[PDB]
């Protein structure tokens, strides 16, 4: 009878637009023309299999002065989604080092998924410029999808908010995930 | 020959938005085709009443003012329409067309007939208050759409659209599809996607290249509508309005602090109503009103406050999208807080009276919803809600610092 | 307070026809109270009509021409007449009960109650095709009753009643029943039964003697009535005007040989149509009209024939009643047969031409029937089959001795 | 669905009221007052338990005339009426020594009721005194319902088309004994 409400809790490194890909998504706006919010956290009501799903997305600080509270967030929680840029090596370290081990270290059997942002950034010469000056390139999702499969992600998945590339299909998958 | 014709063309469209998945565009072709033989007869002297019988389905028959048509066709096309109208979910307009066949009906004695279209209307009706409490039913979302450069879209340069569009299909989907669309139709490097949902001006534009606007607009409804339009289903049936709201700022513009921060809601006029025989219609008209920073925190604390009141006054309480609502209130880690907007408006024009107002239903609002979360929560959270109620505590207190009363 | 105390009184009559079984009148109590709900709400401006609107489900609406009574009173009442003829099975009358809710509900958006309704329609007209095919819906027989005896019936001496009983209650029943009421009270040796279904003059009557008639009686229509009412249902509601049929001959009277056989079809006219809120009603008018032995000879043919015509012109036949039919036809033991009507009247008035016509049919129809029954019959009869067919021959060369004619 | 046509066969002798009390059921008319017919046979309808059920009442003639071929209407049977006068002796008798012979030669497993009738003339003056000036009385129910158990009748149902009593249970009883 009445629609059920998916928890999917969304964390990572402060700077590498997971807030924004929020807000772009549940506003249906691009990234630009969306009025900014003093509140935290959305809804949005998504179709899968047919079937309608409100995904309540909770959305967390990614800095160390929140280390302490961000996990009282965690239960209940049906599925995790762990963002870093794909432009940002240090963004996919942090999934790695920090990011996996605090909510598998709270929640070991909810699933989660990778998720690549500002993939758009691929292309752009200077943010290319800017790594390669430090001997790095823009991760690749053969390189993400690796990382997900050995770190048992459910699975990886990326967009851009900018164009809204693969934006619908991360939480499309989300869903999926939960159920 | 031309009604004859008109029922050709309408026949055509349907077949088209059949295949499509379009099924309330369907139905609309074939109420106008029901509207159009109907009309006809009506001036025969056969059937007691034409078009405008068929105006409460939908405002748009007024478009359509042989012994290929007669009682026994008019009959057959009723009952095309109730079932084209039962596939397009759209329940509650069965029986506008079962009323224009039931006396004929019972007129020829046929009882088996009348007993279907009853046993419809039953099922009818379930369904309604079915997916009035479940949801399941989505009817659509709505999309404002422009394209520019004359040398690609010839005639469609400049023309704007409200397009309807299936199910809960988002911006991400539609726009992703336009720009599919074109850049195959053109090539892809000489098609633009314009994002900025303001008035574009031409004369800042590439006549080198084609581009497309989109922008998520929802119906909107004046308070004199929203009184006689009293369910979700009599919001989104017949619906010739559409809004949607941009950020400005004075210095121009878009996204500033909550100090800056404008808002300008459009609203835009299509020349028919939706549900339609197209699922795309031309825009007729439309304005605009901009809102002040102080009226655009008073607006956001207020669909606030509704929010977490229609929450907890449910029945039954969704204890997550409780939690999403009240924890994003009290405990905000990543944007500013709904302090932000206390200090930057009510530390000691008088409209900041009713922004006053506001932050005290907020307060309270806030307070029922850590009371309702405080029945629900099952242990494993309790100390959530113990900082939750820690945070409320405080920020209680800093608006009393602001606002010197009590909270 | 009068429209207040015909509520009570019409209450009170319902729930005593409740205790009896006696449906119809129930629900026409219903229905009249209804009515005089509505035609006050409509004076008042409440509503949109008051008792002409119930006048198509009861011509006797005409008689009846607080803040107890309101919109919420009215729908209940409405919602009581519909459940109220679903019990009396006068199924076809719901909808005219329900036409006058359902705008109030769409009004109200009570989507609940309107899928209540539509599921009783449903349900409705499948009982409606059901017993239409079953013949299981029995809504009442009527009789003619009539008292005298003065001393004994004090103001009821010498009215005429026409009764409207239970299910398929026989004259046997009936009569018995009302000889034992009034046997009970006033002694059986007081009380007479008239069995005489003719006027009985008061002057040869015994004061002593308290006496009772009963005749049974059926609808009856004119040809114009019975093209405007073309089902059972129709020719067994709203129905005001009673006939039956009564043997005489001059020589005054009853029964008698062919060649001296009349008939007196006596019509009656109840002041009030049935059903009504009383299940016997005063008789207001009548009037007869005599048939000839010609006539009569004329009149029982021409029934005989289209009798044998339905029996075999059915979708499937039921062999036994066409058997019972066929061969009281052409192998008649007891009775005078078919032929001693052709040889009293058709052997050398020129109506003598229509019996003429008239046996030319009923050869045929027996004919019809003997080929029918032959596909019928399963080889233990066969040779009854076979008498039959030679009954049928000798009867058809006889017709021809007398008509001069093939057969 | 359509409803069903129970065949019941009825035999007795000639002068015992039997057509009389048949016509009479069929057209809900006191004896005298029904319009004679030329036709045999008689169909009505009743119900019983509820449920409505056309009745089909084959008619015979009891003479032996036609002892030939009245037998030929028996096949298809589901009930038999065997009538006699209860203020006619010599009917009692062909009830024993000609009716039930017959019927059950021809339709040993198909049921049968006695049926008395004329039981109005038990207290008619004059028929009692013709009969006692033979040493005889009115058969009464008692011994009606003795010779019913001995010839294995269904039952014994008596009635009179004059006064209307018991007539319509004669033929409630002919359903019942069908079913």
């Amino acid at each position: 009878s009445h629609m059920q409400t998916i928890k999917c809790v969304v964390v990572g490194d402060g700077a590498v637009g997971k807030t924004c890909l929020l807000i772009s998504y549940t506003t249906n706006k691009f990234p630009s023309e969306y009025v900014p919010t003093v509140f935290d956290n959305y809804a949005v009501t998504v179709m899968i299999g047919g079937e309608p799903y409100t995904l309540g997305l909770f959305d967390t600080a990614g800095q160390e002065d929140y280390d302490r509270l961000r996990p009282l967030s965690y239960p209940q929680t049906d599925v995790f989604l762990v963002c870093f840029s794909v432009v940002s090596p240090s963004s996919f370290e942090n999934v790695k080092e920090k990011w996996v081990p605090e909510i598998t270290h709270h929640c070991p059997k909810t699933p989660f998924l990778l998720v690549g942002t500002q993939i758009d950034l691929r292309d752009d010469p200077s943010t290319i410029e800017k790594l390669a000056k430090n001997k790095q390139k823009p991760i690749t999702p053969e390189t993400a999808e690796k990382l997900a499969r050995d770190l048992k992600a459910v699975k990886y998945v990326e967009c851009s908010a900018l164009t809204q590339k693969g934006l619908k299909n991360v939480f499309d998958e989300a869903i999926l995930a939960a159920l | 020959s031309t009604p004859e014709l008109r029922k050709t063309w309408l026949d055509s469209m349907a077949r088209i938005h059949v295949k499509n998945g379009d099924l309330s565009e369907a139905a609309m072709c074939y109420v106008h085709v029901t509207a159009l033989v109907a009309e006809y007869l009506t001036r025969k002297g056969v059937f007691r009443q034409g078009c405008t019988a068929f105006r409460v389905i939908t405002p748009n028959i007024d478009e359509e003012a042989d012994v290929h048509f007669n009682e026994d066709v008019l009959m057959e096309l009723l009952e095309q329409c109730a079932d084209g109208l039962w596939k397009a979910e759209r329940y509650e307009l069965i029986a506008d067309i079962y009323k224009l066949i039931i006396p004929i009906y019972e007129k020829r004695r046929d009882f088996e007939r009348l007993a279907h279209l009853y046993d419809t209307l039953h099922r009818a009706y379930s369904k309604v208050t079915e997916v009035m409490h479940s949801g399941r039913r989505l009817l659509g979302t709505y999309f404002r759409v422009a394209f520019f450069g004359q040398g690609f879209f010839e005639d469609e340069d400049g023309k704007e659209y409200i397009y309807k569009e299936p199910k809960l299909t988002p911006l991400s989907e539609i726009s992703q599809r336009l720009l599919k669309l074109y850049s195959d139709k053109f090539g892809s490097e000489n098609v633009k996607m314009i994002q900025d949902s303001g008035k574009v001006n031409p004369k800042d534009l590439d006549s080198k290249y084609a581009y497309i606007q989109v922008t998520h607009v929802i119906p909107f409804f004046d308070e004199k509508e929203l009184q006689e339009r009293k369910t979700e289903f009599e919001r989104s049936h017949n619906i010739r309005r559409f809004m949607f709201e941009m950020p400005f700022t004075q210095t121009g513009k878009r996204q500033g602090g909550v100090e800056e921060q404008c808002k300008r809601r459009t609203i835009l006029t299509a020349i028919h109503c939706f549900p339609y025989v197209k699922k795309r219609i031309p825009v007729m008209y439309q304005h605009h009103t901009d809102l002040n920073p102080i009226e655009v925190a008073i607006d956001e604390m207020s669909k606030k406050v509704a929010e977490l009141r229609q929450l907890c006054s449910s029945a039954e309480v969704d204890m997550i999208k409780l939690q999403l609502k009240l924890q994003g209130s009290v405990s905000v880690q990543v944007n500013a807080g709904p302090l932000a907007y206390a200090r930057a408006f009510l530390d000691d024009d008088n409209k900041v009276k009713l922004l006053k107002e506001v932050f005290r239903q907020f307060v309270e609002a806030c307070g029922q919803a850590l009371a309702v979360n405080e029945r629900l929560i099952k242990e494993d959270q309790l100390e959530y809600q113990e900082e939750m109620k820690a945070n409320y505590r405080e920020m209680a207190k800093e608006l009393s610092e602001i606002m010197h009363e009590q909270l």
